[PDB]
């Protein structure tokens, strides 16, 4: 992806994280586990939901075909009628398929961006109190218990404290 | 001790396409194209369609004797005609401005048939021998029920001067016709007078038909032809007929009681004993999808037709192997 | 000591829409849709339109006596006709290929009326009693000023053989007509000869009209009808009339001096004493926007019509609360 | 936004920066103030201006409706005419509204990207001679007077000097 | 010691446009618009087109004597007609439903001319004096070769009753005509009978033509006119002619042996002695590009026409100065 | 570009790198030279190739004009025919030109993103065993011979070893 996180420096997703799209995995002497980042997950839900409705809504007004019959010496206008109905169908088919391809690319990239921003957000808190391992993980210099871990997810990791 | 940032994965095999990559597996996706129908013709919103079966719109409206099923039809949602109905014009000929009339029917949901010129009010002309073997009924020769094929009585066809005044509140569809005979002998044999005409007038109409004689190929055993005409008679207007012979007189005409959304749907399917909100020529649709690919000609509250085989939006993210 | 990177904010409340988010407040934006008009019909680029008022194009061209305002109209930019003008065909009937003629007018900016067959050159026929109560003028019976309704003189209607040669450099619009009487008595009463015709020929035209008699409903107090025809007579070609009765002869015909961009605009509005570069049926437009949503049918140098209520582009960035 | 800067790690904009879209705020013993980054600001003006003209220009050639009249027994072709005019209007309405939505998203993201690149540009100069605070700001280890500050905006911050 | 990350550059001057920036130099690009043609009319897929040269479709089909080149034409891929061919109707008049016939030809690749009513089987009428100076051939007066202009023999024109039965397997294009004379004297001079007609019948057709007399401007030295009609006679159907005078009888009619993809291409160019897979009115196309901007009306396997002057996709990246 | 690398913090391209779109330049006591990153280069080739085919393919079904002739008293329908043919041409011309502009912008940005991700990938390996110079280059603290250089391109640079 464009933002380098999903299937990039973070090699793969987590089957174990059930409660959100993006989040954290912690590991210390007390144990280990997953926790979803609620804010960024809900941001993603809102953006994608609005998008789907925007797509549906834009394709609301669209060409509707109507039956018109012509006799044996009205072949020219019959053909004109046929070319007109077909022409509009092709235009709207094109619009629909292109919109889906284009927006699918942007949706995948959007998720990649949200993972990247979450990662940077944590990176900017920890600063030089942790080793950036290069795979999505940060290895602490100090011991980081569950309250410590929670403050990283909070946004309130007290860097001067460590 | 460490903390890691990561993202969701699951057992999804759903795939989406993008510009640069096809068949990308994603955690979640949303199909937006309806691909299925029930394969049946159904009531639209409770209101049953007019299924003409083997009859055409002409056979119906003129009252082809093989179309007695539709002698008095209740209001319809839409109309269903086969591609090549066998019961069209039983006696060969033409229906003038037929396509423009069928178009008129797309804005009509209900006719009320009424009598304007009684069959038994033609005292100066024979009005019960206007039949042919090309229009059979129960083994006997019959004719289009809604119009009267008048001939001479005791070797005279005196001039007809008949007028109908539309005292109804509703627009009226009036049908009539002219008969084209095989040759000069047939003309005098039926109508006596050798050179004839039919003159028809309303406030807008100024018609005068004359029969064209010509040697014609047989069609359903007849060399003669019937050319049928129509008009919409507005309220308080009168239609005026004058004729010398060859006149196919109106017996019944249709009141236009309800105007609204309708369509003539071309289909070989029969009635499905069934209900839907959205109908197509090959079956009904029941879905909340914004798109479908069943058929372009639909009626009701429908998704938009597209020619695609597949429209699937990514909602979730790229799924991991 | 520190240095910070940051971005602009301001007091803007302008909002734009995106695919994922609606009503995003931005620091700067640019509206690209013109939503306003002045509500008036105006001169286009100085050149005033032809405002037919209560007259139709037929009433104008034939010279309906209630349309003397337009007896000689200067060149126009566009034409304005009401949806249902009251001064159309005062004497009831038809204008043949009327729609094709109005289309022809979309490529015409100026006519010059000239006389081709003088009213006082009909020495063998009465040419000053061709009037009716359906076409009144100042309390008296009158008629379409541009054509002459000829009748018999001293109980004879001799054959007419009249020819006009287009010696003008400019294409010529020629109008004429045929009268349909109520019955056989009216025919002889006006024209003597019981069976009549009108034959018209040019290099391209080969016409022969015959009057259709029929009992017709009264329209403006008349059972009779007038059917009007036209042609474009090219330079150096001649039009040839021969008739037996029922002929409505050309008196005046229109030179086509200027061809160019025009349109027949349907509107109930009157003249605005006003000037614009872009005109619509509900008012003029004066803006530099690339789009508008006033009306699809415009004339002049206009923005492109779209059905949107709102088109606003973001220029600046997301604004902070 | 996709690039994480605007309303991301930089929480909000500056009412106080009047002379440009993006720039710097400095703070030392001599005082404090704003200064616009001219180059990146002018880059943004050119891109957005070209875009607006590109949008207008592409919608230059477009369907124009013309008046056509039909009689009472030309209903089929009248209807065909009506469906054709309307069909094209709907197509062009769709094109216009979609282009605006799509390009508005890209314009907001473009600005976000320009802020991010300006931030990184400064980050790559300062390197480890300053603390990355995580909010758009860099706190210096040495004292940084106005000439010092100016060299950061220059691109000529002499890292070996400090 | 150091390691650097970087990207490709080269000597490319290729440029592409984007929304925000025009004329961006890139390392690699791909043109997708074909801009060139060979300027010639060519065989399509080996199969040569019918190049009517100075003849029109009417002149060809009726057999205008100046169009003997096309007296028997092999099957074609497409047809090429000039904008204003000089050899159209040599004798002035009209070709009825001409445009609908030309449309029919877009679905036809090959005719086979056959004789249905032999010229030397008109024993009761003169069938070898039906000529005019308006249709010259080698200095002498001639006529449309495919139809017979019949006149009276020894001062009588007896009624014609002729029938042709389509025993061929293939649909048949039948042409005939009616002659309009200058005046009453010419009528009797050629046909004796003063009031005449032509009646034509098939299973579908019910026609009766009457000659319209009128004083007409001269066109190619003739005041008289010829109006030409046609029908498609289906297999096992018969066409029936009855006439009193003024009849232009079929001599030859065209079998429709091959139906398929064709087109009438309007062009002033002549044959190019040349072969292509995709043809336009201004030259042939030979490229693998998905788009072209030569001309909208093409035939064959072609790229899609667009109005662009330039379509170039970026493949590589921004190139460095 | 949106991702800041191409013509950004990496000032210019390399005439000397012939065998790929993106890659590395190394410099030590043994010598110097270029080496293409095969994986990311081939990724770019596949994405751009699919794109071009996707573009061509979407424009496959499209309006084809047909010759229809009309007489002198069929001017209205002739005009309708003309407006219909032209209308569709303008729609498809618009679609084609817009698709090219939009996708050209995305192609240039795609390349920029691939350079940025390659750069970060190397950055995350080296960590604090090298000085980030700010111009695309990393200056090593230890001596880095050709095997050392190769392990950086590998992805197997043993940070604990140095
Ligand atoms: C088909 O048959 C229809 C009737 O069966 C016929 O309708 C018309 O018939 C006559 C035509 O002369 C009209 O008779 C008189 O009605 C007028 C009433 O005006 C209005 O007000 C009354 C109020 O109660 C309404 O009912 C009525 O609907 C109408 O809206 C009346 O004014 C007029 O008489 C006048 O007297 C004046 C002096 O008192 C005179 O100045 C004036 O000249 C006029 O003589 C009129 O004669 C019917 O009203 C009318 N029927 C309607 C409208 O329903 C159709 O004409 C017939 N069609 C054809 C083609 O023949
Ligand atoms: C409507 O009325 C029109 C005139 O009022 C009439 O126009 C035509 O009238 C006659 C038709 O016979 C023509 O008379 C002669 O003009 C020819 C001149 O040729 C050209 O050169 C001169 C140069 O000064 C131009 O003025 C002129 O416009 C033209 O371009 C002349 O050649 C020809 O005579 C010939 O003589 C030859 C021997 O010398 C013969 O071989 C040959 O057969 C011929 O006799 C011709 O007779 C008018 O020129 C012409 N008017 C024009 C073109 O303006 C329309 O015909 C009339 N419409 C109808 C339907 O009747
Ligand atoms: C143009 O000219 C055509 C011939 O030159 C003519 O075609 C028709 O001509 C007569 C019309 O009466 C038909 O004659 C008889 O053919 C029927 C045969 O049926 C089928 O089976 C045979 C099998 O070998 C096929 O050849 C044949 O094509 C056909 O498909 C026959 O059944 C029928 O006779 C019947 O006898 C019955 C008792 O045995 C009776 O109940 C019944 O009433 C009938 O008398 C029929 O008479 C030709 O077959 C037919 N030619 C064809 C189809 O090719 C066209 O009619 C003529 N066009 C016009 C407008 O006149
Ligand atoms: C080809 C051959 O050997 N003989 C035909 C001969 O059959 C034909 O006579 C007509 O035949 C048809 C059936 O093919 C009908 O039987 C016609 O009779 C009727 C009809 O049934 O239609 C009787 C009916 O009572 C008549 N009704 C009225 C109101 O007149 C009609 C009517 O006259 C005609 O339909 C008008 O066109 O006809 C029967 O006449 C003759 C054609 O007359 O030709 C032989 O060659
Ligand atoms: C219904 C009833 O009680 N009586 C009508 C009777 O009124 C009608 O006569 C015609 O009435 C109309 C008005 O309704 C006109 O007055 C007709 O007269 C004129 C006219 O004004 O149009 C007089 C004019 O001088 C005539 N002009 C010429 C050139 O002939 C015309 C002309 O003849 C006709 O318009 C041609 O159709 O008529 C007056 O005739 C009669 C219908 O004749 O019917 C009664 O039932
Ligand atoms: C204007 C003038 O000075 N004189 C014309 C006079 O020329 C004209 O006669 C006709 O002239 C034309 C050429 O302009 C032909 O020569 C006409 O003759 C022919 C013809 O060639 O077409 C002879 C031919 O044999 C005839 N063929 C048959 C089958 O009848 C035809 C035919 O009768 C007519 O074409 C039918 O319309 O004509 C020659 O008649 C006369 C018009 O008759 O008018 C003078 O004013
Ligand atoms: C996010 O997480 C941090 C760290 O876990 C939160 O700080 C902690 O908050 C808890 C619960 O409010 C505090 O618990 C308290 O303990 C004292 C006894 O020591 C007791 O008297 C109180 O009743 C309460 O249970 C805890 O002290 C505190 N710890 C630290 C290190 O800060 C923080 O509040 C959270 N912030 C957000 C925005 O979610
Ligand atoms: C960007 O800013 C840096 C730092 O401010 C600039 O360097 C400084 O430039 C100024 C003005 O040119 C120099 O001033 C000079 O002072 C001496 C006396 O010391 C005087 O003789 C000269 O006449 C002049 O006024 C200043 O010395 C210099 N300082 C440093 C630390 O470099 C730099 O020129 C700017 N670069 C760009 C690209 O804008
Ligand atoms: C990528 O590059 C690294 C570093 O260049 C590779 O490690 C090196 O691999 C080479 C070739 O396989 C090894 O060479 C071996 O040398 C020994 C003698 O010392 C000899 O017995 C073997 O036959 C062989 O020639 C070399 O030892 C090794 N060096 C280091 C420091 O690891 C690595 O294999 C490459 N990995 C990938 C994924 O490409
Ligand atoms: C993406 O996956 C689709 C879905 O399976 C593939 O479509 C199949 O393609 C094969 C080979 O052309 C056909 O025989 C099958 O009929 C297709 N199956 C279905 C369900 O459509 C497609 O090949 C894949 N596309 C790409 C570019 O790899
Ligand atoms: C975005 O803002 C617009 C503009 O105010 C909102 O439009 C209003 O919507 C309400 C509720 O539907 C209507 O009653 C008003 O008439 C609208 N006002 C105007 C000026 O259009 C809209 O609701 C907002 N959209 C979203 C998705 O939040
Ligand atoms: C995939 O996982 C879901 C849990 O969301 C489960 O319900 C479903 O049974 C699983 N499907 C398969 C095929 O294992
Ligand atoms: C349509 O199908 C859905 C099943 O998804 C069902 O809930 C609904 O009742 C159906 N409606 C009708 C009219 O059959
Ligand atoms: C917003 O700020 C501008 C300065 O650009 C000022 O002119 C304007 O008065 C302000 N508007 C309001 C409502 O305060
Ligand atoms: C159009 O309105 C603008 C106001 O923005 C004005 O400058 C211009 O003079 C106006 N033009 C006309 C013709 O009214
Ligand atoms: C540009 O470089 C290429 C090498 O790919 C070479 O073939 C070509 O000659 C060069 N063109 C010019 C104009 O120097
Ligand atoms: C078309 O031109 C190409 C040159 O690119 C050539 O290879 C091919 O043979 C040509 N085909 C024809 C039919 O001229």
């Amino acid at each position: 992806g464009l933002f380098g996180a999903i299937a990039g420096f973070i090699e793969g997703g987590w089957q174990g994280m059930v409660d959100g799209w993006y989040g954290y995995h912690h590991s210390n002497e007390q144990g280990s586990g997953y926790a979803a980042d609620k804010e960024s997950t809900q941001k993603a839900i809102d953006g994608v939901t609005n998008k789907v409705n925007s797509i549906i809504d834009k394709m609301n007004t669209q060409f509707e075909a109507v039956g018109r019959e012509f006799n044996n010496l009205e072949r020219r206008i019959e053909n004109l009628n046929k070319k007109m109905e077909d022409g509009f169908l092709d235009v709207w088919t094109y619009n629909a398929e292109l919109l889906v391809l284009m927006e699918n690319e942007r949706t995948l990239d959007f998720h990649d961006s949200n993972v990247k921003n979450l990662y940077d957000k944590v990176r900017l808190q920890l600063r030089d109190n942790a080793k950036e391992l290069g795979n999505g993980c940060f290895e602490f210099y100090h011991k980081c218990d569950n309250e410590c871990m929670e403050s990283v997810r909070n946004g309130t990791y007290d860097y001067p404290q460590y | 001790d460490q903390i890691c940032i990561g993202y969701h994965a699951n057992n999804s095999t759903e795939q989406v396409d993008t510009i640069m990559e096809k068949n990308v597996t994603v955690t979640h996706a949303q199909d937006i194209l309806e691909k299925t129908h029930n394969g049946k013709l159904c009531d639209l919103d409770g209101v049953k369609p007019l299924i003409l079966r083997d009859c055409s719109v002409a056979g119906w409206l003129l009252g082809n004797p093989m179309c007695d099923e539709f002698i008095n039809v209740p209001e319809w949602s839409y109309i269903v005609e086969k591609a090549n109905p066998v019961n069209d014009l039983c006696y060969p000929g033409d229906f003038n401005d037929y396509e423009e009339l069928k178009h008129l029917l797309s804005r009509i949901n209900h006719f009320e048939k009424i009598q304007i010129i009684p069959k038994s009010s033609w005292s100066s002309h024979e009005a019960s021998l206007g039949v042919s073997s090309a229009c059979p009924y129960q083994g006997k020769s019959s004719f289009f029920r809604n119009v009267v094929w008048l001939i001479k009585k005791n070797s005279t066809y005196p001039t007809i001067k008949r007028s109908y005044n539309n005292t109804n509140q509703e627009d009226l569809l009036v049908l009539w016709g002219i008969h084209h005979p095989k040759d000069a002998a047939e003309q005098t044999k039926l109508y006596q007078n050798p050179t004839t005409y039919i003159s028809v007038g309303t406030s807008t109409l100024n018609q005068r038909l004359v029969p064209r004689i010509a040697t014609r190929s047989k069609v359903n055993g007849q060399s003669g032809r019937m050319e049928f005409f129509w008009t919409i008679l507005k309220p308080n207007d009168a239609i005026n007929f004058e004729s010398n012979g060859n006149f196919i007189a109106p017996e019944y005409a249709y009141k236009i009681v309800k105007k609204g959304d309708s369509t003539i749907m071309k289909s070989e399917l029969e009635y499905g004993n069934c209900n839907t909100k959205c109908q197509t020529p090959m079956g009904a649709i029941n879905s909340s999808m914004p798109f479908h690919n069943i058929h372009p000609l639909t009626i009701g509250e429908c998704p938009k037709y597209v020619k695609s085989n597949r429209l699937v939006l990514a909602t979730g993210l790229r799924n991991s192997p």
